[PDB]
């Protein structure tokens, strides 16, 4: 519960990355930092914890079920909240300081089954298209 | 016309049988020798009609389409096994010479069926239709039923063997989807339909009273949930509820205790429209006596998940929405019996809704079985019972008054009062005694 | 407390080399599709 990492887009190859003015920039993989790139969940929508734990050797928990249980993501380091915006069903998400409290993530992997969804996006569309583009 | 409708109903009361268990009979013969080196040696026909029933709903569609083929030997086919009368009739027969024959004969013909791969087919083709209700399901339901009826453990191991073997989801979301789409009385269709052509229906153009669109359909739907975990199986009473070795997980148990709470608050609305009036329609009654059979059969459902003791599903269940269901049902069950005590011509109603009392209260016995002394199970029957004490406590003050829904103290008047007759005393006599 | 390895178990093999009077750590990289060759 709160782990830093990085997020793939895995049809594009491209790190999701906060850019300075307050918004997301899905940014290239070469230039990247874990200040750009650093994100964890959270336990509910408020700051009762801000840093505990470590290193542990195994997996042991069985912390996070998918569809059950309900997460709130949140960036350590700018220690802001993903926030929706009604723009102008595109809600372009900008990095508003409170939030609102409707925006409530749910969590569905790409099961077992669909694990050779995950093998075709990731190895085919990445692979092929960037050498296809190359050659173009 | 008239002879299509005079010939619809005076033959098929005694061809379908002469029909059905011949037709089987001669389709599995397994009689000739093949004199070949071969192993499987030629079953049967009927192993050949279940594959390509089989591999039709393997096939994949997005699309279950209509297959008369298949409704039609499914109707035989469930037919075939449906020798015995389900009952009494006249006075009963011999004790323990006949049923055993009975239920042997039962056992052989439900043998010939699933030999086969009846409940793969089953299964197959409730996984295929993707949570759609229709007459493609109907008929494969009560084959369903028709071959796990008797509590045969093994057409239950062979099903749970496949759905374990094939980790099908499909079959458990459309069980969820029907379940979903199963349907109610619809009060306000049925306002509609009693106001026609001035009063009633006058210009009868059909039978179709739209009131409760699928009735047959859903009782047969939960005596195949109710089949499949009859015995106490405690294989099935968990995977219904957990379905370990999937991944995408469906929980039927608390599906279940949602449809409950929609038929009660049917139930609960079709009471009003009927308390301010004096009198029982017709067309009421029989509504009335649908809904409590549909009740009934989703509370025997609700028994049977729980009667052997199941922890999980016990917790499940106390988790859910029954106890609002249960309390709304003893609100309705305290108000319609004694509307229901002064009229003398309908009994048969009273009789059939205090069926419905005695599985209810089975059930709520059901559900304490493994029951700790501290218990949040006993806890939450308790914190039901607090905000139903105005109806538990009209019934049960109004329980004990020599009859009026309950009690044989009536019989202290009839024995004083009589010189030698029956007891036709009158009713001053009656009330002064 | 000690840890042995078993089979059917998930492990990434790590080397450890210098360039540059610096110490490199490379884990070895094989694309199934694009190349059979293996890569750092």
């Amino acid at each position: 519960w709160g782990q830093p990492f990085r997020l793939r887009h895995v049809t594009t190859g491209k790190y999701l990355s906060l850019m300075e003015d307050k918004n997301l920039l899905l940014m290239d993989k070469e230039k990247a930092d874990v200040k750009s790139t650093a994100f964890a969940f959270r336990s509910s929508k408020e700051k009762l914890d801000v840093g505990v734990r470590k290193e542990v050797d195994g997996m042991g928990t069985s912390e996070i079920k998918y569809g059950d249980s309900i997460c709130y993501i949140q960036h350590v380091d700018t220690g802001l909240w993903l926030t929706y915006q009604a723009v102008d069903i595109q809600r372009k998400a900008i990095m508003h300081h409170e939030g609102h409290m409707d925006d409530g993530l749910n969590l569905s992997r790409s099961q077992h089954e669909e694990s050779r969804t995950a093998r075709v996006i990731r190895s085919t569309v990445f692979l092929f298209n960037r050498f296809i583009r190359g050659l173009d | 016309l008239f002879l299509q409708g005079y010939e619809k109903s005076w033959i098929e009361t005694e061809e379908h049988y002469f029909e059905d268990k011949l037709i089987e009979d001669l389709a599995k013969p397994g009689a000739e020798l093949p004199e070949e080196d071969e192993a499987m040696k030629r079953v049967d026909p009927l192993h050949q009609l279940i594959l390509l029933f089989s591999r039709t709903a393997l096939t994949e569609k997005c699309k279950l389409e209509e297959d008369f083929l298949y409704m039609a030997y499914a109707d035989i086919m469930a037919k075939s096994c449906h020798d015995e009368e389900d009952d009494d009739g006249e006075e009963e027969v011999k004790s323990f010479e006949e049923k055993e024959m009975e239920k042997q004969k039962l056992l052989y013909q439900q043998a010939r069926l699933h030999d086969r791969g009846a409940a793969e087919m089953v299964l197959q083709t409730i996984s295929a239709s993707k949570g759609e209700t229709g007459p493609m399901v109907a008929a494969t339901l009560k084959l369903g039923i028709a071959i796990l009826n008797g509590g045969n453990s093994t057409v239950q191991q062979k099903m749970l063997d496949y759905l374990k073997e094939k980790k099908d989801v499909g079959f458990f979301q459309s069980l969820a989807g029907l379940m979903q789409s199963c349907s109610v009385l619809d009060l306000n269709a049925f306002e509609r339909q009693n106001k026609a052509e001035g009063l009633g229906m006058v210009t009868e153009e059909g039978s179709g009273e739209k009131v409760l669109q699928d009735d047959e359909f859903t009782c047969d739907l939960f005596r195949f949930l109710q089949l499949l975990c009859e015995g106490h199986n405690s294989d099935f009473q968990n995977y219904l509820r957990t379905q370990t070795g999937n991944n995408t997980t469906v929980n039927i148990i608390i599906s279940t205790v949602d449809y409950l709470l929609r038929v009660q608050e049917s139930i609960s609305d079709f009471y009003w429209y009927y308390s301010g009036k004096d009198i029982i329609d017709e067309q009421g009654q029989r509504n009335f006596s649908k809904a409590i059979q549909v009740a009934k059969q989703v509370f025997n459902t609700l028994t049977e998940y729980i009667q052997g003791p199941c922890t999980g599903n016990q917790q499940s269940l106390a988790h859910s929405r029954l106890w609002d269901a249960v309390v709304g049902f003893l609100h309705v069950f305290a108000h319609m019996q004694m509307k229901l005590s002064q009229d003398s011509s309908q009994i048969e109603l009273l009789k059939e809704l205090m069926d419905l009392q005695k599985d209810m209260v089975v059930m709520l016995l059901s559900m304490l079985e493994g029951n700790v002394v501290n218990g949040t199970i006993g806890k939450q029957m308790v914190d039901m019972l607090v905000e139903s004490s105005n109806n538990v406590e009209m019934i049960l003050k109004f329980f004990d008054m020599f009859l009026k829904l309950k009690d044989l103290t009536s019989s202290d008047t009839f024995k004083e009062y009589d010189p030698d007759g029956k007891g036709v005393i009158s009713k001053r006599d009656f009330h002064k005694a | 407390e000690i840890q042995f390895l078993r089979t059917d178990d998930e492990v990434v093999l790590q080397c450890t080399a210098t360039i540059h009077k610096e110490q490199q750590k490379l884990c070895l990289a094989a694309e199934g599709f694009g190349n059979r060759l293996c890569f750092l």
